[PDB]
């Protein structure tokens, strides 16, 4: 985090259950997110 | 016309069995690698090797 | 999940809830009057959001006696009635809570209100054509099957009595389920179909359900969603063929404006709803006809302050294909099946499907008519003396004819104590043709009043 | 060769079944398509089609292919228009019509036009369908409609009882177009006609 | 030809049941071999460190700026104001 | 037959061409909403009548921009939207693809067939809003059309 | 120093800027807008003041792919166009960009736009008769040179081809310079026109500009200023007679009242914008002959509905001296020239400086057209029959004078084949004292319809 951004960045965790995994991060209006559930609504509903 | 339109009616009559014929062997065939693509999707979905 | 009631004002009342769950919309929620007098339980329902989990909604029942602070709970569903084979023969009210015999049913299957429209590739056109013993509906507008049926015209100039006709003439002729409904009308209207329909021995295969004056807006505008669910599990579960009548709809229009008026939209044009259309839209295209499930209705629209320009039935005209009119003037004349035949108008009429005969024999009607219409101006100051015998010839098969369209059907059995009559199509067309040929002119013209057939008009004629 | 593409604004959907199945029965269907919205859905459907219809036609335009192009109706729009401009909370105006309507309707006839030979010989037409009450023309919208039109053609329904099918007034229709694109043979044999029916 | 199209329409018939078949069984099998192989406590932590990896690979990015305008002004004023007179602030005063 | 085959091989074709990957965009936060409308907090590289899309996949339209709220009119099914949804822009003005196969077919007005079989191949996507030929550009009219 | 943006909404754009700041009124503002596909330079002239640094403007370009935040620069100058005697030949937009060249009109000499009425000490009226070849406008209307006629009429009577074959008639025989300004108008006409003018060799003697509809309704308030502009630069410094020619002004009228109702001001009665009439007066006055200066300013007024009760037509007649308007039922009638002779006048029609053989020319016509439009009805319901014998010639007298009115023009030879006709000015009133002394009652009804001369009258008469 200090790497992309130069500023130092402070951490918050919070504990989700609901993912099957990954990470998601939030830095205010930007966010990045890797997820076993949303990857997996992705490529189902884009199937057909 | 009308003797035209039914022998159109009778070969849609037709059709309408020969689509289903194809299906049976469709369906039976349709899951011979099913497990196949589940692993590929595993693996595409999981970004590594299953 | 415990609501809590902040503001109120008319029927509409607010309601807030916890951050953490809040209501989805179209969801009914339960509440209660503590009052001993005016003990109820109120069904309230999810209008729209307004943020800070607030959420507005609209009573199904009278709003008096309500105090702040008063528990809400949430059952996560929207409004269901009953469904089942044996609905039929019983009276409902707007909740769904039989009648006759209170608690019956709560067993039967339960299904919402709310759905979609059914695709575009389940449509088909239709164009059988519906005869009827009336001369005068199926000479000029034939009725056609799996359409609509429209009966304009302003206020009392007996709607509801052709509607009872054309239900006594349908159930007669012909079997099959039916559905009644209707909002805005009086219980003692409701009381003499029950009683007629228990006489006629038919009323156990009719499905019955209607509103009055004095009921909340909301009930005026649930009603026919229920009605129409229902009749839409009769036609889809069963696959039979399905009668529908619906009475006054135009009040349904009107309720919404009332309402958008308390929820603070802004006005528009002649003071209406912000949004009209769409719902229109969306009730109208909800009838219709599937290639395996024919559904012919016939609606009764309201006109106000005979006004045509309104909004109201203006809109409506784009969703009708069978229209007949009335008028005052005409019913003022005398003949009380009080039809304009230059307005009225219809889609079925077409050489291709009907006989070329019945093609001209309108066309020649409607030109006659027309001129008549035309030369009624003049003729109205100076009279008959200025005008040519080539146009005396016409005035007099024109009065003559106009006359001829009157009839005496069997509903008026209780105001004039005569039997009614009807009418084979052929003999229609023949005597109209022999009518426009000129050979009845010699007759008196007050012999064509409330008259049958041409027998009966030759034996009245010979008669006086 | 000629292109035409029909749209269909806020219609039973029995409506556009009826005209596709007359159409097929003419079997143009291999050189045509149509655009449907349904009175059913919202009013955002209702207010794009006319744009889409309409860009669908310009990609064959600049192609140098001629294009035909009409619009079932034009008053559904405009309520459309309203019935959203009234829900954002902006200003009404002439009973209750946002003021700038007029300027949209501009946007959406402007685009035909034809082509100078450098860039094709593509040719675009439009022919707009507006519905009246009474027949009345003191509404503004038939007026704001008609100054930026190059013709039009009055019907009315007395003509239509008197007898004649067409039923099109002779007294009112004008093009100003002229003649010059009918066919030379047509002029030399007609000519004044309109006046000599108009006498 | 148009008994053609509706063969051409079985077709696609065919098509939507391959369809169904197919979102059926890939939904059924991703969400079992999501739920019960991958569930291994270990790859909690593979894919952690791929994700950090990944955070890692990417290009770095711009960021900036992190209600009146006489507010803020006067805000930016009083805060100088109290920057400026705090230096002899005691620990109790 | 063996058609079933390549579809289900380019079923998998589809499967063995998946991959899914982190971007970086902005989000949103729906205040309020109703009667087909709604407002959109933040979001602050929007765009004047920039679509974007929502969690149901529903689209909309930035139509207004105040300076603190959006407001939005949903295109097709609203009944699915409700408070704290997540919005993302798809930074690109609306537009509509073009193509020859949509000859003889019945489409929506966003260019999906609802009646017709299959698909269309469209070779391009235009925006909808665009200028109008100049004079300079123009030329007379001869032609007669029958 | 520059601010940013705050609110964006339709056409109507609000900025902020820091202390010190504020720009005046009107001051040119340019903002950037970037895309992949639309990339422009947005230009925008100040509205209003709203306080705290906030001003409030309008766009001359559509505010599509905007973005809030984007900088907007501050020139510290209002608008200018190039001006010049090398602009003649060459077409122009609102901004003053050649349309010909791009990159032509970048190096003349700049002019504000705004300026300030003339003294009014230096006025003094103009007295003179200028003729043309057209019967109508000879006798009728006499027209004045250095003065304003106006044209009036709803839609599609016909006023394009009058101005052009005005133009045409008139560009032939003027040695001074021409500028045409339009501010509404199809594509389709300009291009028409420029290629006319290019067909002939009088476009270099001239300058176009004008603008279209298709742009935002800010390019449609200064087109005519821009006329102005230039007209006031040749006129002022030339010394040379000119020719100010203008399509319309009811457009900008109309894109004022919706700019006026986005900007957020109570309209009026009629839905107007206030303070039109202040903006009438403004534009008018600019137009203005002096004692050494003489101009000529044709414009055509566009009535909606055609109804003069709309105050808009009203005062703008206010400014109006000599006026021709036009109406819908002669040209139903089937005359092409479609002048009402009752209701148009001028100012210069007297005995004092023009003959009286004019003025009971007039006279005579004008009361046998008065009495013919009180026996109209009476005619077409009573019938001829029952007229006196002075009123059966009389009428006879006022069908002969309504035929002859009408004549062909060369502008429709497009339209029609036969070739148009010029007749000069005493034959005229020759022909008419010959016809209202009542000589010329034998001839055929057909005999004086599209009559070039006396010549033809008699040539067509042994036609029959
Ligand atoms: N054929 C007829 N025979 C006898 N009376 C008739 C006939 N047609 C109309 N009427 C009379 O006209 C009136 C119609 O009354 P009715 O209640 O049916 O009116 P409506 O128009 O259906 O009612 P609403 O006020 O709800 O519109 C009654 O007075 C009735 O007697
Ligand atoms: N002398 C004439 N002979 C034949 N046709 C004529 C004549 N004068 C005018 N017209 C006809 O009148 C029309 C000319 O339209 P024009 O542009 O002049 O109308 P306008 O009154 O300016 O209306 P608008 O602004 O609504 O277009 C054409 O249809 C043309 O054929
Ligand atoms: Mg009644
Ligand atoms: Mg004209």
């Amino acid at each position: 985090l200090s790497r992309i951004y130069g500023r130092p960045v402070s951490v918050q965790l919070h504990v989700d259950p609901e993912l099957l995994g990954g990470l998601s991060i939030t830095v205010g209006d930007e966010v990045i997110d890797g997820s076993i559930a949303s990857r997996l609504a992705a490529a189902q509903t884009g199937l057909p | 016309r009308a003797q035209a339109s039914g022998e159109v009616a009778q070969t849609l009559t037709q059709a309408d069995q020969q689509l289903s014929a194809q299906g049976d062997q469709v369906r039976s065939g349709l899951e011979s690698s099913v497990d196949g693509l589940s692993a590929k999707l595993a693996s595409r979905i999981l970004g590594v090797d299953v | 999940t415990a609501g809590r009631v902040v503001r109120i004002t008319g029927p509409v009342v607010d309601v807030e809830f916890p951050r953490g769950s809040v209501p989805e919309l179209f969801n009914a929620l339960h509440a209660e009057i503590t009052f001993g007098a005016l003990a109820k339980t109120l069904t309230l329902e999810v209008a729209q959001h307004l943020g800070d989990s607030l959420v507005r909604c609209i009573s199904m029942q009278p709003t008096d006696g309500l105090v702040r602070g008063v528990e809400v709970t949430d059952t996560g569903a929207s409004i269901s009635v009953p469904v089942g084979d044996g609905v039929k023969g019983h009276v409902f009210n707007a909740l769904g809570d039989c009648l006759d015999d209170p608690g019956y049913g709560k067993d039967f299957e339960h299904w919402s209100i709310h759905r979609k429209p059914p695709a575009f590739s389940d449509l088909e056109p239709r164009t059988e054509m519906l005869e009827t013993g009336l001369k005068v509906v199926d000479l000029l507008t034939p009725y056609v099957r799996g359409g609509k049926i429209a009966l304009f015209g302003g206020a009392g100039v007996g709607k509801t009595v052709l509607i009872q006709e054309m239900i006594n003439r349908i159930a007669r002729n012909f079997g099959g389920t039916s559905v009644f409904a209707g909002v805005g009308e009086r219980t003692r209207e409701g009381n003499d179909l029950w009683v007629e329909l228990a006489d006629a021995n038919v009323l156990k295969d009719t499905a019955l359900v209607f509103g009055q004056m004095d009921e909340p807006p909301g009930t005026r505008m649930r009603v026919a969603l229920s009605a129409l669910t229902m009749a839409e599990f009769f036609r889809d579960e069963q696959g039979q063929d399905v009668l529908l009548f619906i009475d006054n709809i135009f009040r349904f229009t009107q309720a919404g404006s009332e309402v958008s008026t308390l929820l603070g939209r802004m006005p528009s044009a002649v003071g209406y709803q912000p949004t009209l259309a769409d719902e229109m839209g969306e009730l109208q295209e909800r009838i219709t006809s599937t290639r395996g499930r024919s559904i012919t209705s016939m609606q009764a629209v309201y006109v106000p302050a005979d006004d045509y320009t309104d909004p109201a039935p203006a809109t409506t005209f784009a969703h009708l294909d069978a229209t007949t009119e009335l008028s005052r003037a005409v019913f003022s004349k005398g003949i009380f099946p009080a039809v304009d035949p230059l307005a009225s108008s219809s889609t079925i009429l077409d050489p291709a499907i009907v006989g070329d005969e019945h093609y001209r024999v309108a066309q020649e009607v409607i030109r006659i008519l027309q001129r008549y219409k035309d030369l009624q101006d003049i003729i109205a100051i100076l009279g008959i003396d200025e005008l040519s015998e080539e146009d005396k010839q016409l005035v007099n098969r024109a009065r003559r004819i106009e006359r001829f369209l009157s009839q005496n059907m069997m509903a008026a059995e209780q105001f004039t104590g005569q039997p009614g009559s009807t009418v084979p199509l052929k003999e229609t067309i023949e005597a109209f043709d022999k009518l426009t040929k000129g050979e009845f002119d010699h007759l008196p013209e007050q012999a064509f009043f409330l008259i049958g057939g041409l027998d009966d008009l030759a034996k009245k004629a010979e008669s006086l | 060769q000629v292109r035409c593409v029909y749209v269909a604004i806020g219609q039973k959907g029995t409506t556009i079944a009826s005209v596709k199945r007359a159409l097929e029965e003419g079997g143009a269907m291999e050189y045509t398509t149509i655009v449907a919205a349904p009175a059913s859905d919202a009013a955002g459907f209702k207010w794009l089609a006319p744009y889409t219809g309409s860009a669908i036609g310009q990609h064959w335009m600049y192609n140098g292919k001629h294009v035909l192009i009409v619009f079932d109706d034009l008053s559904k729009q405009a309520d459309a228009y309203r019935a959203i401009s009234l829900l954002l909370r902006r200003p009404p105006g002439r009973e209750a019509f946002p003021g700038d309507v007029f300027y949209l309707h501009s946007r959406l006839l402007e685009r035909c036009a034809k082509l100078s030979d450098e860039l094709g010989g593509g040719s675009m037409t439009g022919l707009p369908i507006i519905e009246t009450k009474a027949n009345d023309i003191s509404a503004f919208i038939p007026t704001n409609v008609i100054s930026i039109t190059d013709g039009q053609c009055f019907l009315e329904s007395d003509l239509f009882n008197q007898g004649v099918r067409p039923a099109i007034n002779v007294g009112v229709s004008v093009s100003r177009v002229g003649g010059a694109a009918q066919i030379k043979a047509m002029k030399e044999v007609a000519g004044s006609l309109r006046l000599d029916l108009s006498q | 030809a148009q008994g053609a199209q509706q063969i051409q329409l079985m077709r696609q018939q065919l098509i939507r049941q391959l369809r169904t078949g197919l979102g059926a069984e890939a939904v059924n099998k991703a969400a079992e071999i999501v739920r019960a192989h991958v569930a291994d406590p270990q790859a909690q932590s593979a894919t952690v460190d791929r994700f950090l990896s990944e955070l890692e690979q990417m290009a770095p990015s711009s960021v900036v700026i992190d209600l009146r305008a006489a507010s803020r002004q006067s805000l930016a004023a009083l805060v100088e104001k109290f920057d400026s007179v705090a230096g002899g602030l005691d620990a109790d005063g | 037959t063996i058609s079933a085959a390549d579809i289900e091989g380019a079923i998998e074709d589809y499967v063995s061409s998946f991959s899914a990957d982190t971007e970086r965009e902005e989000i949103g936060t729906v205040i309020d909403a109703g009667d087909g409308i709604a407002h959109v907090e933040g979001l602050p590289s929007v765009m004047t009548q920039e679509l974007l899309e929502f969690p149901g996949g529903v689209l909309g339209v930035a139509l207004n921009l105040d300076e603190h709220s959006v407001g939005a009119v949903i295109l097709g099914e609203f009944e699915k939207i409700e408070e704290g949804q997540q919005v993302k822009r798809t930074g690109e003005v609306l537009s509509v693809p073009v193509g020859d196969a949509f000859l003889g077919r019945v489409v929506n007005p966003l260019g999906q067939p609802i009646d017709g079989q299959g698909d269309i191949a469209a070779e391009t996507r235009r925006a909808l809003e665009l200028q109008a030929p100049s004079v300079v550009q123009r030329q007379s009219v001869s032609e007669p059309l029958q």
